């Protein structure tokens, strides 16, 4: 057998490209694991070691080298499962959400670069069907080292086994309390004058997911990947001026039911969404007009999902729904030639 | 308002991912792209004609007649004549036609759609406008989903699937997940 | 053999398994074991009449309106089904539903109607629909077995209520004192743990095969 | 092979069925319609105990117009000539929308049960309002509006007596809105409903 | 005019600093040389000589036997030994017909058929000696230049493009063929310009050259509409289809020639050739090969005689020091791997890297993670990922509609794959398939077609002679 | 527009020429150029034929002939 | 009864109206409708010229009349076998294809 070439490379890896994803990801990470305590370290570093272990199972079934448990492509999906679950968790939601990630939406497929859907986002939106009572419960910072949060062998019971969190430990957010308070025949401004802060909400002082609360230091993350050129912009551009279009214009037209804008950017996982999640590069379109309207679907259903529907938030769904539109996509708005019109005849001249 | 109807009619209250019709075509000609689209566009004319018909036959004849329990008879063996019709006189009419909506008719004679979205419109009490609007609606939702599900499979089709898992049992396993994801629309309409 | 038909329809030509029809109530009434078995029963029965039927009726069909004659002959004894359990098992008819009219469209129903009822005897017919029936009866039941374990832990549940008390030794606990999974009962269940049910019916025949060999 | 002979099976087979299926509707019709009518009654008695009402219950339905809910379905239990208990429903939306329950006020005000109908609350986290997994929905016994001002008709949240579910308040809500909103329609109609 | 902006392409380490110093060295004479008759496209041409003939350096060893073709020249005075098989400069390592010459030693020239004032005479002329000189394109496509300069004469050309754009890594042979011959250059350069009755030429070098832009600066100053022009230094900038579109702005159209957006282009070493066969008769002998790597003691550019072995070029540059993990005959993006270093040099060589292990990156391919690199990276505009999918499941009729067709094998795709995917492999392979099945068809239409007419012929034959001895017994 | 055809069993060889209308097999064989190609050709001696029968040199030839040169 | 005669009247209309149609213009079954070459070699010594081969051969592959001139095929042959039997000292030799440099295409990859 002879080798073929070229025999030149950019020393490029798959290997590369996802831990400098993780890379992204530690400072929120970090500031998520801070603020919440030992509970929020317990679920993290137990999702993660269980998307390895099944990872290495499934590998081991399907006879594929186990070098692919090198690449960090299920390391990822536990990652960033376990930083879009509540903090306070018990171990087994994030066990279950790391076997049905990685297995039924990964694994079953045929592996990584095989599979049609997110698996994290798959996998959340699995845990919120199936459980939603441990996927509704949002406790409030308690910072690390603070003298209120619980203590080491005290978080130990609130993770593993089943000890109760007490009294004055959980409560509302943004959005569902949003929401509520709508349903309480209470305008939309009364709720955000005296129970939303933007300052706090953009910083991340506020109960919510374990590194979804802060909209900052994920943006700084999204926007080292994208000068890296691990990303393309076009998807979380799109995302996020679909989102603040649409909330600009709900607000200006019914301002006493609608809320827009910063209070839309400044809440919920879709800064998240936008820059790690969305741009899952198996399930998007490969084109810059593909690339466009996959966004600019997200930020719509995001949006009408958050505004008409019965969720506080939508983003895996919206995830979901893309990835199921994206062949078509992929099949109808393949990039021009070279020498030819995009019907795909020659050129005359 | 009738914009809502189609809406809720095609997302949420999809006549496959929640209501388990027309499943046996579905998972058998969606494994290429031309065949679903031409099916598609067949059962959507052949539920609006269906729902018509099953209509007009029910509040003219049937129930001034007193006769109701025969209903499911009389619509299907209606449904049944004029699916025939509209397969003969497009096999001369137009031949070029005869590949896009003939070939494909034969298939929704007896689709458990075309006979499950006239049962349940009868129990909503609907009238001959919102009648052909569910079938019609109905027709929208069973192909779109057919299409997405044609290109899943169709890219799936070059993928490195088990030996154990490729063809149906995959297929079977993302339309589970496809459901999974349309779930989220529940509520909204 | 007559019996050879029988046999052969329980696992070589499967009519939700390896015809890939009868899909509609394979995925719809399978919440419960019991669910699966009744609408298997009712579809059972449905297919002996309509073939018993149809094969002495054979030497009296026109080759080009076929259909509408058949279906015909189908939908009345369907409609007859119905009257009758929405009469004498109101308990399974609200259950099941719009499942239970829904046999006259069922493909398997149709199919076996059209290709073997049609060139063969009375009883060769009256033992092919006793076959595919039992065939989808036990996969119905496997389905919902499976579901109902997932969903709930117990297997076979108010089959008193449902089946009539006779059938109360059925209703067994499995894993007790659990919650259950609660995606298993809902549509996104159905589908999965039918492709699962697919893959391992390859697996075993291709098992099979190896150790005939 | 004759146009004759296809519309004379065609006509000969309709024609038999049609017959067969009238001879069987013509069998089983009173039979559908008491099962139907027991299955109402089997319903009915989950709220009433039998000795409190000696009439037929769904025999003598009122109907009555109010202001707020519109028309509804008392159904009375007279024992001897004399109301002892009324039957009727409520709906009021909840989070997935309406909720239809079933209330049985006796006829001094006291509830004697409640029971919900039809709901669509997600299941797994709002589904306590069914009797068959909860005892919540028998918290309204022995209340009345004579014992019960109109502060503790309200759940926890807002400052009432009534028990909120966990991680669920808005089904709680509805219900103890629907059950005082009854409540006060039998004070606002006396005699026919209070007697 | 000004430079346009192509689509796509990479920057590949260059490493041209290591060999483009050091003047075009020069070749003591081999023995034997082993010459292949088929060192262009199109048809193999026919040897004239026999086993024993003694030929002088430019007797014309084989000759083209039809319009699409070259002849061959003998490098060399000398006796002929052998007109059979010879190692071919191919990846496989199959023979192939060659003849043998044994170099006698003395390097006598022919008498050469000059010509006399050459900007005198028509087009026709020009392009006859040009075909009667082997001149083969010395760019890699290894096609006549006597038919491009044919066909571009029937069309209107508006510009004469000389491809002087080295773009692949580790090769300077056209850099010092421009840094010390731009006189001939630009004299071949204006000779093509009076043979296509054209507008100007816009001699193009890539701004990594310059020695060379300023050496062709200085030889053009005085002609007036040559021109010179500094490209950006990316790897696929060298192809014509890329160099038109950069230079002119248009688009060569899917499946047509340069010559419809009235552009010829031509190598800096065929121009030379050209230059040195219309004006002193001189035909296509030597060239001038790059020899470099890190297994070689000092990377040169040799004028080299057709036909010398690559042992000879080896030993020349002081030798192999140490393991050469890889040879390759061309650079690193489009080269092949030599079977030995008894391989000769053909026309078309353009390289002799001996690459180290160093220098040749490590690959474990891995599944195609779809992070749509190769498309932005594709000077065509083409999806490689689509393509290789479709290749690898056996879907050729497929893999063309999504671009295999205008695929030329550039391997940007593989030099920025993440998992690495012999995306370039998998083209390759499809385009041979396609070919055989294509080849095994014209075969059945070539051969039905015999058996017709064969058939037919016999049959009227033999019917024409039952008439003529029917009507012969009849007078009888 | 005719081919010629060497017939050694060493090395079979055909080519393609196209020649005057109206030629001789000599004059088509001289353009065709085969005897450059093999010196050992002897045209008075060895047999030349057309699709398998003996010919004379100076005979006309048609459009789509075949020339054989064999022993 | 009113109701044996309705929907026997469309029993009827819809089976004229069926067979007029006919006369004048399984699911799994229907959705399945809708969804080494070898060259001839002939040695020196084992052919006579007795113009058999060339006398069977479709394809104009033999070439060559007369005796002792030894009849070679070309590229057109197929190896059908007409020649074979042909030849009455069997000279013909049909082999496999020998593989050369402008038959070489290029081997797929292993495998990812
Ligand atoms: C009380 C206990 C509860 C336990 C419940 C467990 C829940 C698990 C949920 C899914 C999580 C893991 C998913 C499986 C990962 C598959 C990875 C590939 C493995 C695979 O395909 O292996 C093949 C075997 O398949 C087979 O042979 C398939 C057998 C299927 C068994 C039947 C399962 C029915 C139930 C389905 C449950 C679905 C739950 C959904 C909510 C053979 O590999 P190959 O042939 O390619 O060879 C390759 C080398 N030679
Ligand atoms: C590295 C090994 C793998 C790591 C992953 C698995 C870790 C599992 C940890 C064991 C389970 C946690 O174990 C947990 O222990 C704590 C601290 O004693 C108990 O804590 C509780 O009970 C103890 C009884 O002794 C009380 O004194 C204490 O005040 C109370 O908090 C919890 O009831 C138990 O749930
Ligand atoms: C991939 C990593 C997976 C991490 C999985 C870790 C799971 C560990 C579960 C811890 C056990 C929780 O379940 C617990 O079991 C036992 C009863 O048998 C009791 O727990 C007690 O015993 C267990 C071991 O038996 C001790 O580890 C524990 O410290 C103690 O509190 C508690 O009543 C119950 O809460
Ligand atoms: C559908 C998508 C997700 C796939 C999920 C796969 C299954 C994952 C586990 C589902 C279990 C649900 O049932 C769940 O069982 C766990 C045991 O694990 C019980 O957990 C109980 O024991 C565990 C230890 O084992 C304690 O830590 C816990 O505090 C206690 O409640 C939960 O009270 C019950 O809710
Ligand atoms: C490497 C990246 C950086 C790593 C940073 C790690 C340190 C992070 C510490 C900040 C997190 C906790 O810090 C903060 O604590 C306070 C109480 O002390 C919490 O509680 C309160 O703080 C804010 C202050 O604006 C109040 O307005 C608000 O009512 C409430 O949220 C916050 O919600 C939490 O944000
Ligand atoms: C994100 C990239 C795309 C950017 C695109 C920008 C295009 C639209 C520009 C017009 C935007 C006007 O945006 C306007 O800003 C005001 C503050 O001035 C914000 O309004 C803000 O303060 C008001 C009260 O003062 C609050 O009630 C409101 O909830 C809060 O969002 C709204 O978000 C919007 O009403
Ligand atoms: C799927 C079922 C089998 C196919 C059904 C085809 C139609 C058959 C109709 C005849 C049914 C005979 O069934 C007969 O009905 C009586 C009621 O009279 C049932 O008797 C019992 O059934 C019900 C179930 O709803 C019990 O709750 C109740 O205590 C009792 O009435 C018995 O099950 C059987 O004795
Ligand atoms: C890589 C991932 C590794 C995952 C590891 C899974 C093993 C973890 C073992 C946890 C310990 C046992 O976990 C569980 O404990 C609870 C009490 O807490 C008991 O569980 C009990 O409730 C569960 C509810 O789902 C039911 O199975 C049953 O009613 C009973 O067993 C059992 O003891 C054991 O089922
Ligand atoms: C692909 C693009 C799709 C674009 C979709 C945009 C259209 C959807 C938004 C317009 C409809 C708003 O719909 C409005 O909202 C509520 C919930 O918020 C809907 O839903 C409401 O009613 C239904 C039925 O009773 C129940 O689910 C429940 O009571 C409640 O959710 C109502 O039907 C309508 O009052
Ligand atoms: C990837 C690629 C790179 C090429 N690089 C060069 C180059 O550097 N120099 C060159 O003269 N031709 C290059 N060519 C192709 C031809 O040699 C050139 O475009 C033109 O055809 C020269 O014609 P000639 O051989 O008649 O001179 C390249 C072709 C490809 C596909
Ligand atoms: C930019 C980027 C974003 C990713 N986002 C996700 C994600 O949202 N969920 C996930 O499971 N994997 C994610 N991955 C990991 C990888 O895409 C995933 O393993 C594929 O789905 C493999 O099937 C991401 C990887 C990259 C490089
Ligand atoms: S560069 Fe490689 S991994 Fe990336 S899309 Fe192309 S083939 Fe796939
Ligand atoms: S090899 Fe072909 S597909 Fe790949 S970059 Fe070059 S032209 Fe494009
Ligand atoms: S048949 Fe045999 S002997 Fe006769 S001519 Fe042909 S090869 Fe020669
Ligand atoms: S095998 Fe057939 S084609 Fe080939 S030489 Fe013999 S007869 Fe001719
Ligand atoms: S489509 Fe086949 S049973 Fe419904």
């Amino acid at each position: 057998s002879v080798a073929a070439g070229p025999f030149a490379h950019d020393r490029s890896s798959v290997n590369r490209i996802m831990l400098d994803v993780c890379l992204a990801l530690t400072p929120a990470t970090l500031f998520g694991l801070v603020m919440f305590g030992w509970p929020a370290i317990n679920l993290w570093l137990v999702t993660c070691v269980s998307a390895l272990a099944i990872e290495a199972a499934c590998l081991r079934l399907l006879g594929q080298p186990m070098r692919r448990l090198l690449d960090g492509s299920a390391l990822l999906t536990g990652w960033l499962l376990a930083i879009s679950l509540p903090p306070w968790a018990p171990w087994w939601i994030g066990v279950g959400g790391s076997l049905f990630a990685i297995g039924i939406g990964k694994q079953l497929y045929g592996g990584i670069g095989q599979n049609p859907f997110n698996p994290a986002m798959l996998a959340r939106v699995a845990l919120l069907i199936a459980f939603p009572l441990q996927m509704t419960t949002w406790a409030l910072p308690h910072p690390l080292f603070s003298s209120s949060a619980p203590g080491f062998f005290d978080s130990l019971a609130i993770t593993f086994a089943g000890a109760p969190l007490a009294d004055g430990m959980t409560g509302a957010t943004a959005l569902g309390n949003l929401k509520t308070e709508l349903t309480l025949n209470r305008t939309a401004q009364e709720i955000l004058e005296g129970g939303f802060s933007t300052i706090s909400a953009l910083f991340g002082s506020t109960p919510g997911s374990l590194g979804e609360t802060s909209e900052l230091l994920l943006l700084v993350g999204g926007v080292w990947l994208v000068l890296r050129r691990i990303i393309h912009w076009e998807i979380p551009v799109a995302i996020l001026a679909s989102v603040f279009v649409m909330a600009t214009l709900a607000y200006l037209i019914n301002p006493e039911r609608y809320a827009g804008g910063l209070y839309q950017l400044t809440s919920g996982g879709l800064i998240l969404c936008a820059f790690f999640i969305a741009t899952d590069p198996v399930t998007s379109p490969i084109s810059r007009v593909g690339r466009l309207i996959f966004g600019v679907g997200c930020g719509v259903l995001i949006y009408v999902i958050r505004t008409w529907g019965s969720f506080p938030e939508a983003a895996a769904f919206a995830v979901l729904f893309m990835n199921a539109l994206t062949p078509l996509i992929d099949r109808y708005w393949r990039p021009r030639a070279y020498g030819r019109n995009v019907r795909g005849k020659p050129l005359v001249a | 308002e009738y914009v809502l109807f189609l809406l809720g009619t095609v997302l949420v209250h999809n006549v496959v991912l929640v209501g388990f019709l027309g499943l046996c075509p579905f998972m058998g000609v969606s494994s290429k792209l031309d065949p679903s689209i031409g099916l598609a566009v067949a059962t959507t004319l052949v539920m609006g004609l269906g729902g018509a018909s099953s209509w007009l036959l029910e509040h003219y004849v049937l129930l001034p007649l007193g006769i109701g329990f025969i209903r499911i008879l009389a619509y299907i063996v209606v449904i049944a004549g004029m699916v025939q019709l509209i397969e003969m006189i497009i096999r001369k009419a137009s031949p070029s036609l005869y590949r896009s909506l003939g070939i494909y008719l034969p298939l929704i004679t007896t689709n458990c759609a075309v006979l499950g979205v006239p049962l349940l419109s009868v129990r909503e009490g609907h009238d001959l406008t919102m009648a052909v609007l569910f079938g019609l609606g109905s027709g929208l939702g069973f192909s779109l989903i057919m299409i997405i599900f044609a290109g899943l499979r169709e890219r799936l089709a070059l993928a490195n699937v088990p030996a154990a898992f490729s063809g149906p049992p995959i297929a079977f396993v993302t339309a589970g997940l496809l459901a999974l994801a349309f779930m989220g629309f529940g509520g909204l309409i | 053999v007559p019996w050879q038909y029988f046999t052969s329809a329980l696992w070589q030509y499967n009519v939700a398994l390896v015809q890939m029809l009868a899909l509609c109530p394979t995925l719809a009434v399978t919440t419960t074991a019991t669910n699966g078995l009744g609408m298997g029963l009712a579809t059972t029965l449905v297919l002996v009449m309509t073939n018993a039927l149809i094969s002495s009726m054979r030497h009296t069909i026109s080759p080009e309106v076929r259909n509408p004659v058949m279906i015909g002959v189908i939908a009345g004894v369907v409609t007859l089904t119905d009257m009758a359990m929405n009469a004498w098992m109101h308990e399974l008819y609200k259950v099941l539903g719009l499942f239970i009219a829904l046999i006259v469209t069922n493909c398997a129903v149709l199919g076996r109607a059209e290709s073997f009822c049609l060139r063969n005897p009375v009883i060769p017919s009256i033992l092919d629909g006793a076959g595919m029936g039992a065939g989808f009866t036990a996969v119905l039941v496997v389905i919902g077995g499976i579901r109902e374990i997932l969903g709930s832990g117990t297997l076979f549940s108010q089959a008193s209520s449902l089946l009539g008390s006779h059938f109360k030794w059925m209703e067994i606990t499995v894993i007790p004192d659990f919650q259950g999974i609660l995606l298993a009962i809902l549509p996104p269940g159905a589908f999965i743990v039918l492709g699962f049910l697919l893959a391992a019916k390859r697996v075993i025949d291709r098992k099979r095969a190896e150790r005939r060999q | 092979p004759m146009v004759a002979y296809q519309g004379l099976s065609l006509g000969l087979v309709c024609a038999v069925v049609a017959l067969l299926l009238l001879t069987g509707n013509i069998m089983t019709h009173g039979t559908i319609a008491e099962q139907q009518m027991q299955d109402r009654l089997a319903t009915l008695r989950e709220v009433l105990p039998q000795s409190l009402y000696d009439n037929n219950p769904l025999a003598d339905s009122f109907k009555v117009q109010d202001a707020e809910l519109g028309e509804v379905e008392v159904l009375p239990a007279r024992l001897q000539g004399k109301l002892t208990a009324v039957v009727f429903q409520g709906r009021n939306i909840g989070y997935g929308g309406p909720i239809e329950q079933m209330m049985s006020v006796d006829a001094q005000g006291k509830i004697l049960g409640v029971r919900v109908l039809t709901h669509k609350e997600t299941p797994g986290l709002a589904d306590k309002i069914e009797a068959s997994r909860s005892d919540w929905i028998k918290v309204f016994d022995g209340l009345s509006l004579e014992n019960t001002a109109l502060d503790k008709w309200k759940v926890k949240k807002d400052g009432g007596q009534f028990d909120q579910f966990a991680g669920a308040t808005i089904t709680p809500r509805a219900v103890v809105k629907t059950v005082l909103q009854g409540l006060q329609f039998q004070a606002r109609h006396a005699e026919q409903l209070k007697a | 005019f000004n430079l346009s902006s192509i689509r796509g392409g990479v920057h590949p380490a260059a490493h041209k600093d290591l060999s483009a110093a050091l003047p075009i060295g020069s070749l003591p004479l081999p023995p034997r040389l082993y010459l292949p008759l088929r060192q262009h496209a199109g048809a193999e041409a026919l040897p004239m000589v026999a086993v024993g003939d003694k030929v002088l350096k430019g007797q014309l060893l084989a000759f083209p036997p039809t319009e699409v073709s070259a002849p061959v020249h003998a490098p060399t005075s000398g006796r002929i030994v052998a007109i059979g098989p010879v190692p071919a400069p191919h990846p496989s390592g199959l023979t192939t017909t060659g003849i043998v010459l044994e170099s006698d030693g003395e390097d006598r020239w022919i008498d050469l058929d000059v010509s006399t004032d050459p900007f005198a005479e028509d087009p026709l002329v020009l392009a006859d000696r040009v075909a009667k000189a082997g001149i083969v394109g010395l760019g890699g496509a290894i096609f006549p230049a006597a038919v491009k300069l044919k066909q571009g004469t029937r069309h209107e050309i508006k510009t004469v493009l000389v491809n002087g754009s080295e773009c692949e890594p580790y090769l300077t042979c056209d850099d010092r063929i421009m840094r010390e011959r731009a006189e001939a250059i630009v004299d071949g350069a204006r000779l093509i310009q009076h043979i296509l009755r054209a507008y100007s030429v816009v001699i193009a070098i890539e701004d990594n050259k310059p020695e060379a832009l300023a050496a062709m600066r200085a030889a053009a100053e005085h002609f007036g509409a040559i021109e010179v022009m500094a490209v950006p230094a990316l790897y696929p900038m060298g192809s014509a289809k890329q160099l038109i579109q950069a230079v002119t702005g248009r688009e060569v159209p899917a499946g047509g020639r340069s010559t419809d957006v009235g552009v010829l282009v031509h190598n800096a070493g065929t121009v030379y050739a050209i230059q040195q066969a219309l004006r002193f008769g001189r035909p296509l002998i030597s060239r001038v090969v790059t020899v470099s790597g890190a297994c070689v003691k000092t990377p040169q550019n040799l004028d080299v005689l057709i036909g010398t072995p690559v042992q000879a070029l080896i030993d020349a540059c002081g030798g192999l020091s140490g393991d050469p993990q890889q040879l390759l005959l061309g650079g690193p993006m489009m080269g092949a791997v030599l079977p030995s270093t008894e391989v000769p040099v053909i026309k078309g060589a353009t390289g002799l890297l001996a690459l180290a292990r160093h220098e040749l990156p490590n690959k474990d391919p891995a599944p195609c993670i779809r992070c749509a690199s190769c498309v932005d990276a594709c000077p065509m505009g083409l999806t490689p990922l689509d393509m290789a999918l479709y290749a690898r499941a056996d879907d050729y009729d497929g893999a063309s509609e999504y671009g295999l067709r205008d695929c030329i094998l550039c391997g940007c795709c593989s030099y920025v794959c993440p998992s690495h995917i012999p995306l370039v492999h998998y083209f390759q392979y499809a385009k041979g398939q396609q070919d055989e099945r294509r080849s095994a068809a014209r075969k059945s239409d070539y051969i039905k077609r015999q058996t017709e007419v064969r058939a037919a012929r016999l049959a009227e034959e033999e019917a024409a002679k039952a008439a003529a001895k029917a009507a012969k017994e009849a007078a009888k | 527009r005719v081919s010629v055809v060497y017939a050694d069993p060493a090395k079979p060889l055909q080519l393609s020429c196209k020649v005057e209308d109206g030629c001789s097999v000599e004059q088509a064989i001289q353009q065709s150029g085969v005897l450059r190609c093999c010196p050992d050709i002897d045209l008075k001696k060895q047999k030349v034929g057309v699709f398998g029968k003996f010919v004379k040199l100076d005979s006309p030839l048609k459009d789509g002939d075949r020339i054989e040169i064999y022993q | 009864i009113e109701a044996t005669l309705a929907l026997t009247v469309m029993g009827v209309l819809l089976g004229c109206g069926l067979g007029l149609a006919a006369r004048k213009f399984g699911v799994g079954l229907a959705e399945k409708l809708a969804a080494a070459p070898m060259l001839a070699r002939v040695e020196a010594s084992q052919c006579i010229g007795c113009t058999r081969c060339y006398r069977a051969c479709p394809t104009d592959a033999i070439v060559g009349a007369s005796g002792q001139v030894h009849v070679v095929l070309e590229d057109a042959c197929t190896g059908c076998g007409k020649c074979r039997d042909a030849c009455p000292e069997d000279c013909v030799l049909l082999i496999p294809q020998e593989q050369t440099l402008d038959t070489w295409r290029w081997d797929k990859p292993a495998a990812a």
